[PDB]
């Protein structure tokens, strides 16, 4: 019979600061070899300083993400109080342990800010879970770029002599460094680059356009 | 569900004045020309243009639910609501519930129109993915026709310069001739701003050197 | 693995159930026994899906009780055992899978005591002395030989000393010897093992 | 091996003049390993009225128990005795309910009305069919053998003393073609006077 | 002679009486000063053969959120079982923190069940005959509220519920102050309570509990109660 | 993963590992594979990270539930048996859960295993893992129940060394509890790579 | 006489065919508190006063956020007024999800009306006793309503709820045409005398009973609250 | 009798040892104010006296009434003439 | 469908003309050389006006019809005057639709009314509705397709439809099929319904047959 299954999905990158987050993600999605829409992100701005992406398939990406602003609505009409991250985290699970009957899936992501005066991003498995993450990339491409973004971002491993602390303009640098190499490596990145930037400020959005071939 | 009798290739654009869109007239049980020419086209409120692509049974289905939608509340229930990105909205609920059951459809479905000063044009599927485009084709005009189609509506100016109907024209040429599971009759239909207009059975002209190279009959 | 025999003498009945307490793939511990004992004057042994047995043996436990205390009377342990049966039977036809195979031993206040065995089709019979699982293949040879109706006391401890000592020298499974239970109408006792 | 066949048996009765004739094995294995040579699969339901039931042991009892549910009220309310005909019906009625199910059963009854004074055979069928018997019954998986071997054996008159050695004989042919080594036999004689129970002496293994 | 009535006066009938059945048991009383809240209750006794040792009023909804009740004292039992629940499912979802009020909420929904009419889903006949003083600590800081059997919630500082409470709302009034030490408090609401006893003041039918910040919601001991005896 | 618990002289010590996920090389731990009941008990993550994470939270509210109505602590060997009854729902469904469950109640120390098929043992020691064998090993060497603390921190912590050869998915940091009749205490998490 | 037998029948019928349930229903409106209500037709105000049942209390809420863009003031008592809400939040709710419009209040108001009307219509139901003054910022502007309890919907330019509820409608009627389609200032001055002629007027205005709410052209809910008013005032 | 009888082996099977008293008697008070709070009921209306030990020496006593409460008493006597 | 399959070749068409439709199909339902079921109608009243050409499978056509006749039993009275129009084509989808594919039938209603004439709607497989100027069914089409494209007559008459339908399902069992033995047609006009019934054996050596209708 007809497929309980399709794949869509792109590929993003979350870096997390200590006081602003960015998440940045391919607008080209594409499954196999034919291409489905050469735009659209997976990535998200809820709003209040919280970035979400759902990498899976785009069926369930909107669905998720309307359902998820009423409870966040009707919640503060229940009496004025609102979602922290945390709070956000545990209501997707629920959702997601009660899919694990369903066959359609995503794997998906929250980062934003905290009232710590830094990031916090959590990162779901597409079965429930969670984990607490410092950096986190998400899609196809993610497992070959991951090492590597986790060493030249992090310094972190048993394999690197120094550390540094991270900036922002450098975050930003090594970021588009990452997307520009990671469309000749793929099919699933590639066209247009599309960055969310997280401050305390507000939320800004920044586009560069890559290599297609 | 499974395919019975279907329908296939289903083409639009949008451009300055209007949207245009162009189907054949067929219902195909294989390969069987059960119904020749055969309708496509439900024109919703009068303001916006549907053009179904799959089972022609379950497009009957669909057209009276649609048709409730205006028969009812105090004024006319398509009338100062229900926008095209409502009408849009509502369509990929309904297909998404039923894969859900995986009792499913088997179209897809172009929903095209004006809003008030922007032109709407917007698509579901089977799989239910929802996007709007400037282009799309379906069927075998999703793989074919729409690499052609793309040269003139991915290059921003050049749409500009004309009302898009012959580039519509000339691609329906090529693929009456490439496939022969396309019959030699269609029907084109422009959504204007304000107006609605279809233009009724035509048949595929008879090219210079094409003609020779390539014929339609098999 | 799973492996229980029984005899009964006419004065006591003697039972050999299993044993594990860390069993997965390797052997460190054994000491946890897979019985139940459903008063004092019925025991019951089971053997079959891990999970079942303990939740069919509980169930069977807390009504029994009840009925005993509704009446202020005992029910005889054959009466127990068709109702045992009558509840597996259902079981059986149904979604749910309890098709475990029980051994219910009881002693008769004025009528001697009873050897009941419960198989997974289910089914319900009394003999002076079976068994089943791995366990039985070599213990029964010896049961039929050595035994002979309405034997003495003495003579049955013998006999399941003799059976250790066959499953020591054929060798089978790698796990060492049973526990052995003594139900008698002085309640319940325990036959040491080496 | 089959749903029926794990403990296997096999059940004849025949009729004489003025007198019937039920017989039966008896055994109880689990599988293939006889556990015991005992196992009773024929019931009465009143003195002359024998019914023999052939499914798995384990519906077995549950059907007789179940007989003796409805008979027991039936009888109650109409307050006068059942026939043997009633009761070839219920067990019709019964027969119905279990076929989607994978309880099948074969029954047969036997007993001699001696408010009536006229012997009454039936078998029944698994798939709930009732088939009135005549002169010669067969139940057990052995049957097609079994059928022969009545069809050969009758001569149209008998008495209950040559009644006997038809039965005894049929049975000591019948527990030769066991695999399952359904190894003792029960014989009920059945007279409008008397019932002579007989256990045979057969092979042991 | 419906009770599904609405009445003529159009003000129910049943909410009325249960204000008089309340005017029947003890007195409770709360004060929330500045920081912490103070509730003190008469769990009376009466004869010697008796153990109040066993009886209570006042329960600890949560460790941040206490209540007194008053009234029908079944009713109460079954109130604080839906309510105390509730606050534990919250945790279970976001493993966080319920406001004192919102809690509050979810039981005054559940008030209005009465009748099997078609104003209110039945299970119930009538309503619960108690008020219960919702005390609570979170970001808000102490607070204090007045479950009303109104099914209705109102906002307070210092409150007095009970036979005496006309008298002692009164008596509140003079010795309510927006900034009081929490000690002297607990001094100022003795007085009160020893107003309106007849039997004697033991540490065998009064009980204070307050919460504080420092640390979290407490009971007050017998040998605790003594001592406060000894201060007025 | 391998994780491991056992009985000795006064407690329990409780030994896991975790790792950071990609399905390749790394040395960073991720969260906990041990859920905390409550301040008294520990359970042990060896089934599916979800199925524990939701089970336990759940089995974890009945026991605020039932220790303020009742006015009691709840029986360690109490919550085993309310445990096993809902796993036993759970089976015909698949999934996979498994845990010990390690307390020091008044009754006793206690170890209950708990597996997917809703069987439910106690016991004084338990390695439970792929690594599990392994470690078996290098625990029956040094049990007794006579032990002190110290060194059994390093019984269990050379254990863990024994496995990161054997399985990858083992490694990475060892997290190590010692139980106390006043919540439990942590050894704190020793780096795998040492010595 | 027969007053118990019209309250035991809520089916009732009368010789001059009235309806008695209906009748205790809008003496039950004029119980509670007062509330104004004023459109310009490019910005609405309510102006409601929130009262406390005594000196150790803080005043109870009677301004409902319902919805970002539409709400209420509350007349009658509280407990019912909670069930309702949830009621139309959620209907709101599923407009966003499957239409992704806000809908007209005018639409929505209609449908919540039947829903009620037809277990008047039937054995059950006691008179929910609130009335309410509901405003919303919609596609052709605000417009302002008056649901009732005996189902009464009318759309009105300005309205009052409370007892003396005709002495500020005379006022409003007077100044109506002063209200013209401006000013946020004026509106509210209006309100707060018209408020005025709703209580008995032994009682000086107060700036911890009043609550000043708006909604407008680019406004959506926002309320004044305590001191807040006195900026603007 | 019968709901306490099953109720204490529901707790036999849960709590692996029996219950407190008090535990017992609080069930059964719960069900009486139950019959009066719910529609289409009413209470049996009986009082009983409940009395026990559990695995201490303590002794107890609990009373139980039909107005849905339950305690605590050193000696207690109900019924006629109980002055 | 519920335990029959055929696979044999049907053949059954609706012309129209002026003073209404003609109907003709053919007799005898077969699977394989085996002959299932014997001469028999399918040309069914369910009204004195309408009618229908029943195909597929036996069991499953039988129970549509009476169900529809029972439905515009009640209508008829009630409303007064039945066109065939939307309102027979309907009920007859839903069941099709709803039933869906444990469904076998091919229908040709047609119907003469005064109120729009003569219509001709055709059940397929999928159910769809369709008005159709004239309509062949059957899977004997494929044989009578060419005739049709090559004779290219037009105009009716009673007479000329009669020989038109006679050679095209005479030539389609001939090739084909082991269905065969006797047409039968209705000519439906203000008349009333007239039956014509044509044995196997006088059906042959006809000619004729028209695509342009007018």
């Amino acid at each position: 019979r007809f497929s309980p299954y399709v794949f869509n999905g792109g590929t993003i990158l979350a870096i997390a600061g200590e006081d602003f987050a960015i998440v940045a993600s391919d607008t080209r999605l594409s499954e196999g070899f034919s291409i489905h829409t050469r735009d659209s992100p997976k990535c998200y701005k809820l709003t209040d300083k919280t970035v979400i992406g759902c990498s899976g398939f785009h069926g369930d990406c909107l669905t998720l993400t309307k359902i998820i602003e009423a409870r966040l609505k009707m919640y503060k009409h229940s009496n004025n109080k609102a979602m922290t991250t945390g709070a956000i985290a545990a209501m997707l699970s629920t959702i997601l342990y009660s899919r694990r009957f369903f066959p359609y899936y995503v794997y998906n992501i929250i980062g934003g800010l905290d009232e710590e005066g830094k990031g916090a991003v959590y990162s779901f498995d597409p079965v429930g879970s969670y984990q607490r993450d410092s950096f986190k990339a998400g899609g196809s491409a993610s497992a070959m770029l991951q090492p590597l973004l986790d060493n030249q971002v992090g310094f972190k491993n048993m394999q690197n002599v120094e550390h540094v602390p991270l900036s922002l303009d450098r975050a930003m640098r090594l970021v588009k460094d990452v997307f520009i190499s990671a469309a000749e490596r793929d099919v699933y990145t590639g066209d247009a680059l599309r960055i969310c930037i997280v401050t305390k400020e507000g939320i800004r959005e920044e586009t560069v356009s890559l290599r297609k071939d | 569900q499974n395919p019975m009798v279907t329908g296939t290739s289903v083409l639009g654009v949008k451009f300055e004045g209007g949207v245009v869109i162009a189907a054949d007239m067929l219902g195909s049980y294989g390969s069987l020309a059960r119904f020749r020419n055969i309708s496509r086209i439900m024109r919703v409120n009068n303001s916006t243009m549907l053009g179904a692509s799959g089972d022609y049974a379950d497009f009957q289905y669909l057209k009276q639910v649609l048709g409730q939608m205006v028969i009812d509340e105090e004024l006319l229930g398509d009338g100062h609501s229900y926008s095209p990105r409502a009408i849009h909205s509502w369509l990929t609920r309904a297909m998404y519930s039923r894969r859900s059951k995986m009792n499913p459809l088997w179209n897809t479905m172009v929903i095209g129109g004006y809003a008030d000063g922007e032109s709407f044009l917007g698509y579901v599927d089977m799989l239910g993915v929802a996007y709007e485009a400037p282009s799309l084709a379906t069927g075998y005009g999703a793989y074919l026709a729409q690499p052609l189609l793309r040269e003139v509506l991915e290059k921003q100016p050049v749409l500009s310069q004309t009302e898009a109907r012959d580039l519509v024209e000339r691609c329906m040429r090529v693929l009456y001739y490439r496939d022969a599971r396309s019959y030699n009759r269609f029907q084109i239909a422009t959504v204007t701003e304000k107006g609605v207009e279809i233009e009724g059975p035509l048949s595929t002209e008879t090219n210079w050197d094409i003609a020779h190279m390539i014929s339609g009959f098999e | 693995m799973e492996y229980l025999i029984g005899i009964q003498g006419p004065d006591y009945v003697l039972v050999a159930s299993d044993r594990v307490a860390a069993s997965n793939i390797v052997q460190m511990k054994d000491d946890h026994d897979k019985m139940f004992k459903m008063s004092e004057k019925i025991l019951l042994l089971c053997v079959g899906e891990a999970g079942d047995t303990v939740q069919f043996a509980e169930y069977i436990q807390k009504n029994v009780q009840l009925y005993k205390m509704r009446n202020g009377y005992e029910l005889s342990p054959t009466a127990a055992a068709n109702f045992t049966r009558r509840n597996l039977a259902d079981c059986l036809r149904s979604r749910t899978p309890y098709h475990v195979n029980l051994l219910l031993a009881g002693y008769d206040e004025h009528e001697g005591p009873a050897l009941y065995y419960m198989d997974y089709l289910a089914a319900l019979a009394k003999a002076p002395f079976a068994a089943h699982g791995y366990g039985a293949f070599l213990t029964l040879s010896i049961l039929d030989r050595y035994y002979t109706p309405t034997i003495s006391r003495e003579r049955a401890v013998e006999l399941l000393r003799k059976c250790l000592e066959e499953l020591q020298k054929r060798f089978i499974l790698n796990l060492p010897t049973f526990s052995v239970r003594i139900i008698d109408k002085n309640g319940i006792h325990d036959l040491d093992n080496i | 091996m089959s749903i029926m066949s794990y403990n296997g048996g096999a059940v004849m009765a025949m009729k004489g003049k003025n007198c019937v004739a039920i017989a039966a094995d008896r055994r109880f294995g689990i599988q293939a390993q006889m556990v015991t040579t005992d196992f009773q699969k024929i019931f009465p339901m009143g003195d002359r009225l024998y019914i023999g039931l052939a499914g798995l042991a384990t519906d077995v009892q549950t059907v007789a128990q179940r007989l003796k549910f409805r008979l027991n009220l039936y009888e109650l309310k109409e307050g006068r005795q059942i026939k043997p005909y009633t009761l070839m019906s219920m067990v019709a009625n019964l027969l119905y309910e279990k076929r989607f199910g994978p309880y099948y059963t074969e029954p047969v009854i036997a007993g001699l009305d001696p408010k009536t004074f006229k012997p009454f055979i039936c078998s029944l069928d698994l798939i709930g069919c009732p088939m009135v018997t005549d002169d010669f019954v067969v139940s057990g998986t052995c049957a097609e053998q079994m059928y022969g071997m009545c069809e050969s054996l009758w001569e149209p008159n008998m008495d209950p003393d040559h009644l006997f050695e038809t039965i005894s004989q049929a049975m000591l042919n019948a527990v030769d073609r066991d695999a399952v080594s359904g190894m003792g036999v029960i014989v009920h004689i059945i007279e409008k006077d008397k019932i002579t129970t007989r256990t045979l002496k057969a092979r042991m293994d | 002679r419906g009770v599904n009535t609405f009445s003529p006066e159009g003000r129910l009938f049943q909410v009325e009486y249960a204000i008089e059945a309340i005017k029947l048991g003890s007195t409770a009383i709360g004060i929330q000063t500045s920081e912490g809240v103070c509730l003190a209750v008469e769990k009376r006794i009466t004869s010697p053969l008796m153990e109040p040792s066993s009886i209570e009023k006042i329960v600890e909804i949560d460790a941040h959120i206490g209540c007194a009740m008053s009234g029908l004292i079944a009713d109460a039992k079954t109130l604080i079982d839906k309510a105390r629940v509730e606050t534990q499912n919250h945790w279970f979802t976001y493993n966080e923190t319920m406001t004192v009020e919102s809690v509050t909420q979810a039981v005054s929904n559940l008030a209005l069940q009465f009748g099997e009419e078609d104003a209110d889903p039945g299970a119930m006949s009538r309503p619960f005959g108690v008020a219960l003083l919702f005390g609570g600590v979170d970001e808000k800081g102490p607070q204090l509220f007045h479950m009303d059997p109104s099914g209705t919630f109102v906002q307070c500082d210092a409150r007095a519920i009970g036979s005496a409470s006309e008298g002692a709302q009164s008596s509140l009034q003079e010795v309510y102050h927006k900034s009081m030490t929490l000690k002297e408090a607990i001094k100022s609401s003795l007085i009160i309570l020893k107003q309106v006893m007849e039997e004697k003041l033991n540490a065998t039918n009064i009980e204070l509990a307050t919460v504080q910040p420092g640390q979290n919601f407490h009971m007050f001991t017998k040998e605790e109660l003594e001592e406060v005896i000894k201060d007025i | 993963t391998t994780t491991l618990a056992f009985k000795f002289r006064h407690g329990v010590i409780v030994a896991a590992d975790s790792r950071a996920t990609a399905g390749a090389y790394i040395a960073s731990q991720t969260v906990k594979k041990v859920i905390e009941i409550n301040p008294y008990l520990l359970g042990t993550m060896a089934g599916g990270a979800a199925d524990c994470s939701f089970w336990e939270r759940l089995l974890a509210r009945q026991c605020r539930i039932y220790e303020l109505r009742n006015k009691e602590r709840i029986s360690v060997a109490a919550a085993s048996k309310l445990l096993a009854n809902m796993v036993y729902q759970y089976k015909g469904m698949g999934l996979s859960m498994g845990t010990m469950i390690c307390g020091w109640d008044k009754r006793g120390p206690g170890l209950y295993y708990v597996d997917s098929e809703g069987n439910r043992i106690s016991g004084a020691t338990f390695s439970v893992g792929s690594g599990s064998v392994y470690a078996y090993g290098v625990m029956d060497r040094g049990y007794s129940y006579d032990l002190e603390v110290e060194q059994a921190y390093d019984l269990a912590r050379r254990a863990i060394y024994q496995a990161t050869y054997r399985d990858a998915y083992s490694g990475g940091a060892v997290n190590l509890y010692h139980v106390r009749e006043d919540g439990w205490i942590r050894v704190s998490s020793d780096n795998v790579a040492d010595l | 006489m027969f007053r118990n037998q019209y309250d035991n029948d809520v089916t009732v019928w009368s010789p001059q065919g009235r309806i008695h349930q209906i009748e205790y229903a809008m003496e039950a409106v004029k119980q509670g508190s007062a509330t104004v209500g004023l459109k310009s037709k490019t910005h609405a105000v309510l102006v409601a006063l929130k009262r406390a049942q005594s000196e150790l209390a803080a005043h109870q809420k009677k301004i409902l956020h319902v919805d970002n863009h539409i709400g209420i003031s509350i007349a009658g008592l509280t407990a019912d007024a909670r069930l309702l809400c949830n009621f139309m939040r959620q209907e709101c709710l599923d407009s966003r999800f499957v239409f992704d419009r806000p809908l007209p209040v005018s639409r929505l108001v209609s449908l919540i009306g039947s829903k009620t009307q037809i277990p008047t219509q039937r054995y059950g139901r006691r008179p929910y006793g609130v009335g309410l003054l509901i405003a919303g910022y919609d596609d052709m502007g605000p417009h302002i309503f008056q649901t009732c309890p005996s189902a009464n919907y009318f759309d009105c330019r300005a309205m009052s709820i409370g007892a003396r509820s005709q002495s500020a409608r005379t006022y409003l009627e007077r100044h109506m045409s002063e209200f013209m389609e401006c000013n946020l200032n004026e509106l509210v001055k209006h309100g707060l005398r018209a408020l005025r002629e709703t209580l008995p007027a032994e009682q000086d205005l107060t700036t911890k009973n009043v609550s000043i709410g708006i909604v407008g052209k680019d406004l959506e809910f926002t309320i004044y609250d305590d001191d807040d008013v006195s900026p603007f005032l | 009798i019968n709901r306490a009888r099953v109720e204490c082996q529901s707790h036999r099977l849960t709590v692996e040892d029996p219950v407190t008293v008090e535990y017992i008697t609080r069930y059964i008070a719960s069900l009486k104010q139950r019959y009066t709070q719910s529609n289409g009921r009413r209470p049996f209306g009986i009082s009983a006296l409940i009395v026990g030990f559990d695995f201490d020496g303590t002794p107890r006593l609990y009373q139980t009434d039909p107005s849905g409460t339950y305690h605590a008493w050193k000696a207690n006597a109900i019924g006629r003439g109980a002055k | 469908w519920e335990s029959r399959e055929v696979s044999t070749g049907t053949t059954i068409m609706a012309v129209q003309f002026d003073g209404g439709v003609v109907l003709g199909a053919d007799s005898r339902t077969t699977t394989g050389s085996y002959i299932a079921n014997r001469v028999t109608d399918k040309l069914t009243p369910i009204h004195d006006r309408i009618f229908c050409c029943r195909s597929g499978s036996a069991a499953d056509t039988q129970a549509v019809a009476d169900a529809v006749t029972y439905q515009l039993g009640f209508h008829s009275i009630e409303l007064n005057e039945p066109p065939l129009v939307h309102t027979a084509a309907s009920l007859f989808k839903e069941m099709c639709y709803r039933y869906r594919e444990d469904l076998m039938a091919g229908i040709i209603i047609a119907g003469w009314d005064p109120q729009e004439g003569g219509q001709v709607y055709s059940v397929p497989m999928g159910g769809m509705m369709v008005r159709q100027s004239f309509a062949i069914g059957g899977s004997g089409s494929s044989y009578i397709y060419g005739y049709v494209d090559a004779t290219y007559r037009e105009g009716m008459t009673k007479e000329e439809c009669l020989q038109f339908t006679a050679n095209a399902l005479a030539l389609a069992m001939e090739r084909d099929g082991s269905s065969g033995g006797v047409i039968r047609l209705a000519a439906i006009a203000e008349s009333g319904v007239e039956r014509q019934v044509l044995l196997g054996d006088q059906i042959p050596k006809f000619a004729v047959a028209t695509l342009p209708p007018a």
